[PDB]
């Protein structure tokens, strides 16, 4: 299959979290939320992530309650059955930008921006692909590449033609912690955030993994030594034959 | 007489796990059986516990699993353990089957043991498919579609058998809700099939690497194999632990993280790894009916072995040509799976067909020819008349 | 070893002594891992990012 | 496959000096490559015994050859379970690797063949 | 070969100066294996059991 | 319980093997044995002697197949490249 | 030797259903056994088929059941069969238990047989209650509530066990979804429990109405009891059909056709007819804890029977005082179940208490006291030393 169709293979960047002993960089996760809220959130939903899940991971109980209350959600109708709204609460899920699919495609040349809750896991490459796709938008398609109106070229996406334009540009976000919001510094962040969104069990999982592998390893070694001991009698056993008269 | 011996219940145990006469020389390949037993338990248990959070509904399906993934405490461990357990179930099963071919476990008086085993193999592949559907991700829906459609190949009633399975005009809510029920049911049937497998094993005992009679030197299953099975049990767990905690989705397919969509089959659609060699075979025949018949044949041809094996001795330990061709068979199986993974492109198609040939040829031509040749080679190599 | 003969005196470890010890382990072992793990990941954890705020 | 069959094909080869000079070497090498002699076993000890014919044979075997065979088999299992090979001097020297059970097998086979034939003999008036 | 002439086990027979060595090692191993297994069992059991206790999304304090 | 069909295996005391006579076995207690050695020094050069015998029945087949795959995989990579696009059109349909 | 005898699988079938030696005199009460086997199948088959349409989700639960009634072809036949099959299961189970209780089947070497049977009783009641919750009707919800709360009686950990089961602050979605999950699982355990009941039966064979040994005159199970069993099978189906087709809801409660509601327990709440006697015993004790201890005790007390029956002969066929007191127990049991359907009002409360006393007093006082007297009575009535 022609490489243009397979897509350019995403390179292996050094993620602070790649490693059996490594946790996510919650500092980066936090900045990630911001890059999402100011740039990505205008076209992408995060339907599977409930507000409360940020508490104790990237922000504080107050900070989340505050981000949540800025949105209205449907509440139980009043005395006479009149539908009324309500400010968001921790038990809620991050609201999407479009009320339905038809409306999402209307605002996107006919295309549909996938919900980014499991994007890192729904693609080969994961962090490396998401990150590479974000940063690798060449200012101009290679020679001979005729592009469909309203489309954009990006070598990493399969077929090279992608409906999403480029959105990350230097200094477009003002990082709270004073970090230079360069177009790549951001990509690194949102990606990390999107990774936690898809794999929240992360840190907790690798920790249990360490307990498990240690214990089972010991049980394995111990078991070999025990087996040999029990089998010793049979292993060393000797036979002598004397043909009966 | 001892209680474990006289009691109605305990005695069944005593004669299967405690006093059961084993051949002193059975090696670690004979440990595959207990491992498959463990897989069944793990699968069954992790499954029942997830069922407590799952929703058969086509709308709630994928999300309920993601609910198990996020909201259920230790949920992810249950899912990653079920999911990776299935793949390990197949790895160990193939090994158990391989041990069978190599050591000629299929012949001798152990035929029925073999035949029941084949049934189990068919039942397991079914069970796993049904389960894979419950997630209802892209790979789920399309796999559900393609596989139920295998039956449209049946001459007349064919399309009826299909819309009957679906319970509608296409794979939909009825199909998923029913496939969940079926997925719950079959495992118990497998357990049942396992006891019969054990019953047949129990009348003639297990075999050994030499391929000759063990009756001259036995050692009780207990205080030997209970401890030896334990070595491989722990290892089995360790290696699974590694995937479940440090590499949970390596054995899976990414598309199964995008909900199913009836109007779009991903260009990257690819079967689960353990189904590939079979998928590869069907793909090699450029006709609908033949592709499906040839595929089922690829599974059923396993039944033909106790007859094509013309040898007068059991097992490959002392046969040269046998060992070699046996290994031509194993790798050819791997190459077959490797093929199912690639696209339907020029260098690969012809390769798939040749490999398919080899596969079937091993059972119907190679084994019967070589076994005959080796028989004579043995005779003329020491006979002076 | 003479360390076994003082503690258990040539008798295998008792099933009650096993369980009792099993509990101790659970807590001891866990805290050890949790600590090594948190320390190794210092600066990345929420506890650490929460302080810089 | 029957030994009556194996012995048929084999002898024919062993008789015609053309096939003989060409096969016997391959056969001798095939056997030394098999490795059973290295476990103190004769080929006849390898014959799968779970059938009426072999069972008939083994019973008809003179007491001494039987006890001997018994030992050889046990020895094989002990060695195999220890993952070693017998000390080189204990290996069955090709001259000892005799088809001791074979005559009994063939006798039993043909005896069965007849019984089988006489059970279905047609009559012609 | 006479049956009273016991074969040679001097390749495996330990030269005793600490009679209870094989025993002390075995029993520690066995006991140690037992220790870790109860722990692993207790751990597996608790994991499953606790997977029934209230899910995150239902602890909505009204 | 009624009687069942004859098998090729009994149970302790009547396993159904040949009358054994003359074979004599000696064994020792695991307690009285060297606290598990044998590994290294005596059975390290003994280990891996197996699969040094068998490794050919395994290697030759592996080699034959891995070679066949690789080779065939490169031809794929070529056909779909710029260079081979002319030959690709020949052997495709 | 014949094949049905020589084959590993048919010999089992043979020694249990074909050649099995039966006592020539066993009456029709011995037909209840096979009836229960049939019941287990009817429940299991009907259930799995209905499961393909069921949704355990609390918001969808009740409606999926109606979807079965209204949209699924023969869905109503499936539902009415399952529901009524559930009641017949108990009408028969009770008879099966009674026959044994009468003919002293719980005695001699058959205790383990009886003890296994008691477990199956506890398990069946459990399975049944799990399934009743799945409709999520008013009775469902409140049955779910009260019963799980039975455990809040346990002193320290109480409430914890309860909220653990619920998986929430109260009976909600988590509860109904894990309850379906478990309702599917237990039946298969019951099935296993049955094979043990059978193994325990098979070593001593059935008893007989005379209560003496049947070794002198045996007749094979096949072509006698296979056909005798057929008579009751049909008779059984005939009456179950009368209910399923002409009176499907007579054995039920109307409140269950109203969707469950957490804020209103209907003033018409009444347990399923087969649970009433036990419900009654619990209501008769004005203490929360004693109420549940006594109720559970009323079930466990059946294990006591092989020790309190001091008689030197088995069965009630020849005991005047026992036959009398047996029926006093039977009717008392019915009265108990009647008090249960009644209100907690003046004459009924005291009545319930007097009967509860009788119930327990039967196994603990009457039987031992009576049988001792009969032993002596049997002696002096013919001894002239
Ligand atoms: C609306 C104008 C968008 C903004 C702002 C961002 N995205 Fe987007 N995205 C949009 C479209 C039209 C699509 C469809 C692409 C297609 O042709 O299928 C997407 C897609 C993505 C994807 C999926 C890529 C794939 O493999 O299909 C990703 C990972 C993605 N978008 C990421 C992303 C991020 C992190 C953004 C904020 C920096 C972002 N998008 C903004 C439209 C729009
Ligand atoms: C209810 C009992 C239950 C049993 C018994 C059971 N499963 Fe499942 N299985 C489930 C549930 C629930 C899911 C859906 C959630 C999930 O994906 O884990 C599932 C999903 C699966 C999947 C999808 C894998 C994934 O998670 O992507 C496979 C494959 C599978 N089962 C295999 C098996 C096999 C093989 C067995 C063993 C016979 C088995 N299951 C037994 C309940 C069960
Ligand atoms: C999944 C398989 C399945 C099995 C196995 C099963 N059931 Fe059910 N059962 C259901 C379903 C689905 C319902 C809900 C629909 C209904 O009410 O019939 C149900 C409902 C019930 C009900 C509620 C009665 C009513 O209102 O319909 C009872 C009682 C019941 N089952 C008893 C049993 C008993 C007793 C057994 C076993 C001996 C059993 N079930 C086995 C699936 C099963
Ligand atoms: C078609 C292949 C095949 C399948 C599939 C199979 N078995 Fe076996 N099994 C056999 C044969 C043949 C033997 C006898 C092997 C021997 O000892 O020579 C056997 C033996 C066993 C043994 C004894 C240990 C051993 O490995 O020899 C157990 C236990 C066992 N199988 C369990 C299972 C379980 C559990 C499953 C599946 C859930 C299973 N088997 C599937 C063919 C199969
Ligand atoms: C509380 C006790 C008890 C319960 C509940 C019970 N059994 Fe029994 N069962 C017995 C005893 C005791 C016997 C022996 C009676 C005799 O034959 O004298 C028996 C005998 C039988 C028999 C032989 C035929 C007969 O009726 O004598 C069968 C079959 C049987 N039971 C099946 C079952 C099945 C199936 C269930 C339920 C799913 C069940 N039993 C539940 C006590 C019980
Ligand atoms: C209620 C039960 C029902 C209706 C039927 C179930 C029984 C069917 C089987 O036998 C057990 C079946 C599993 C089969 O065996 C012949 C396997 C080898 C499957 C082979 C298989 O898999 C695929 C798969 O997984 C896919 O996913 C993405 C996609 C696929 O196309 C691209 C396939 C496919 O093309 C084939 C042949
Ligand atoms: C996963 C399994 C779990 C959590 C537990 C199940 C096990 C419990 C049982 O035994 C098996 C249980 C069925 C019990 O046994 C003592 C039965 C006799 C039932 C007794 C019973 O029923 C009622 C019922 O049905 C009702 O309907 C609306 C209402 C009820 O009052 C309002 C009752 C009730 O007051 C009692 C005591």
């Amino acid at each position: 299959m022609t490489a243009a169709e397979h897509g350019l293979h995403a390179p292996a960047y050094a993620w602070s979290h790649n490693g059996p002993f490594e946790t996510f960089d919650h500092a980066s996760i936090r900045r990630g939320y911001q890059v999402y809220r100011e740039v990505c959130a205008a076209c992408h939903s995060l339907d599977r992530v409930a507000w409360r899940t940020l508490v104790g991971v990237s922000h504080t109980n107050e900070e989340v309650r505050n981000m949540a209350e800025e949105f209205e959600y449907d509440d139980e109708p009043d005395e006479q059955g009149n539908p009324k709204k309500r400010p968001g609460k921790l038990s809620d899920y991050i609201p999407g930008p479009y009320p339905n699919e038809q409306a999402a495609r209307a605002a996107n040349q006919g295309a549909l921006p996938p919900d980014l809750s499991l994007i890192v896991k729904a693609r080969h490459g994961g962090c490396d692909y998401i990150f590479s796709l974000l940063t690798g938008y060449p200012d101009e398609p290679p020679a001979g590449v005729a592009l469909p109106p309203g489309s954009n070229y990006n070598p990493y996406f399969p077929g090279g033609s992608i409906a999403m334009a480029r959105v990350l540009f230097d200094d477009m976000v003002e990082y709270e912690d004073g970090t230079p919001a360069t177009t790549s510094q951001m990509a690194k962040d949102v990606t990390t955030f999107l990774n936690w969104c898809a794999e929240p069990e992360h840190d907790e999982r690798k920790r249990l993994g360490l307990k498990t592998v240690i214990i089972l390893s010991s049980l394995y070694l111990l078991s070999i030594w025990v087996k040999k001991f029990k089998w010793a009698g049979i292993k060393t056993r000797k036979f002598v034959f004397n043909p009966p008269k | 007489m001892a209680f474990r011996k006289s009691n109605v219940y305990l005695s069944l145990v005593n004669s299967y796990i405690i006093d059961s006469p084993q051949p002193s020389s059975i090696n670690y390949w004979w440990n595959m059986g207990s491992l498959l037993g463990l897989c069944l338990v793990i699968q069954i248990v992790t499954g029942i516990f997830m069922a407590m959070h799952y929703s058969s509904n086509i709308e709630l399906a994928f999300s309920s699993v993601e609910h198990i993934m996020r909201d259920v405490h230790n949920g992810y461990i249950l899912r990653y353990l079920h999911a990776n357990g299935a793949s390990f179930f197949f790895m160990v099963m193939f090994m158990h089957m391989a041990k069978g071919l190599y050591y000629g476990s299929y012949r001798s008086p152990r035929v029925t043991l073999w035949n029941v085993g084949v049934i189990i193999f068919t039942l397991t592949i079914a069970t796993a498919f049904l389960g894979y559907c419950c997630v209802y991700g892209q790979m789920s829906h399309w796999g559900a579609t393609v596989i139920t459609n295998l039956f449209s190949a049946i001459p007349f009633v064919g399309n009826d058998i299909v819309s009957w399975l679906w319970g509608g005009f296409s794979v939909s809510n009825p199909t998923i809700q029913r496939f969940f029920a079926l997925h719950y049911l079959v495992p118990f049937i497998i357990a049942a099939m396992v006891i019969m497998h054990l019953m047949a094993l129990h009348i003639h005992g297990s075999s050994n690497p030499l391929g000759i009679t063990g009756n001259l030197d036995r050692i009780p299953m207990h205080s030997y194999f209970i401890f030896k099975d334990l070595v491989t049990v722990f290892l089995f767990m360790l290696i699974l632990a590694l995937f479940v905690f440090y590499s949970p989705n390596t054995l899976g397919h990414p598309d199964n993280y995008i909900p199913g969509n009836p109007l779009v089959t991903p260009a990257s659609i690819v079967p689960e790894w353990y189904l590939l060699p079979f998928y590869a075979i069907l793909r090699s025949i450029p006709d609908k009916l033949l592709g499906v018949i040839t595929m089922f044949a690829a599974i059923l041809v396993l039944l033909v072995l106790p007859f094509t094996d013309r040898s007068v001795v059991r097992g490959n330990t002392f046969k040269v040509l046998s060992k070699f061709f046996f290994f031509i068979f194993v790798f050819n199986f791997v190459l077959l799976g490797q093929i199912g993974a690639c696209h339907v492109e020029v260098p690969y198609v012809l390769m798939g067909q040749i490999a398919t040939f080899i596969y079937f040829a091993y059972f119907l031509i190679i084994v019967p020819v070589i076994s005959t040749i080796e028989n004579v080679l043995f005779y003329i190599g020491r006979v002076n008349k | 070893s003479s360390l076994y003969k003082t503690f258990f005196k040539r008798n295998a470890v008792f099933v009650g002594t096993i369980f009792a010890g099993a509990f101790v382990f659970q807590t001891v072992f866990d805290t050890a891992i949790t600590s090594w793990y948190e320390n190794h990941n210092k600066g990345k954890l929420w506890k650490d990012v929460k302080a810089k705020i | 496959q029957s030994f009556t069959s194996i012995a048929r094909i084999g002898d024919y080869i062993l008789k015609s000096p053309v096939l003989s000079k060409l096969c016997v070497p391959v056969a001798n090498q095939f056997i030394n490559l098999a490795g059973y002699k290295k476990l103190g076993l004769k080929f006849d000890d390898l014959i799968a015994e779970e059938n009426p014919i072999m069972q008939t044979a083994l019973r008809r075997l003179p007491e001494d050859e039987s006890y001997a065979r018994a030992y050889r088999i046990i020895r094989a299992h002990q060695t195999e379970l220890t993952h070693h090979l017998l000390p080189r001097n204990e290996w069955i020297k090709a001259q000892e690797d005799v088809p001791y059970l074979l005559p009994y097998i063939l006798e039993a086979e043909a005896a069965a063949k007849e019984k089988d034939e006489l059970d279905n003999i047609e009559v012609s008036k | 070969k006479s049956t009273y002439r016991t074969p040679n086990f001097d390749d495996v027979l330990k030269e005793n100066n600490d009679a209870d060595k094989g025993r002390s090692y075995a029993y520690f191993m066995v006991g140690a294996m037992g220790l870790l297994s109860s722990a692993g069992a207790k751990s597996t059991v608790e994991t499953f059991i606790s997977s029934m206790t209230a899910t995150a999304d239902v602890l909505a304090m009204a | 319980g009624p009687p069942s069909g004859k098998t090729y295996m009994g149970w302790w005391g009547h396993m159904g093997g040949p009358k054994q006579k003359g074979i004599t076995s000696y064994a020792v207690s695991p307690y009285a044995q060297k606290p598990l050695q044998g590994i290294f020094h005596n059975a390290v050069f003994n280990s891996f002697r197996r699969f040094k015998s068998q490794f050919l029945y395994v290697l030759i087949p592996a080699g034959i197949y891995w070679y066949w795959w690789k080779n065939g995989n490169e031809y794929n990579e070529f056909l779909y490249s710029k260079a081979g696009r002319e030959e690709l059109e020949r052997v495709n349909v």
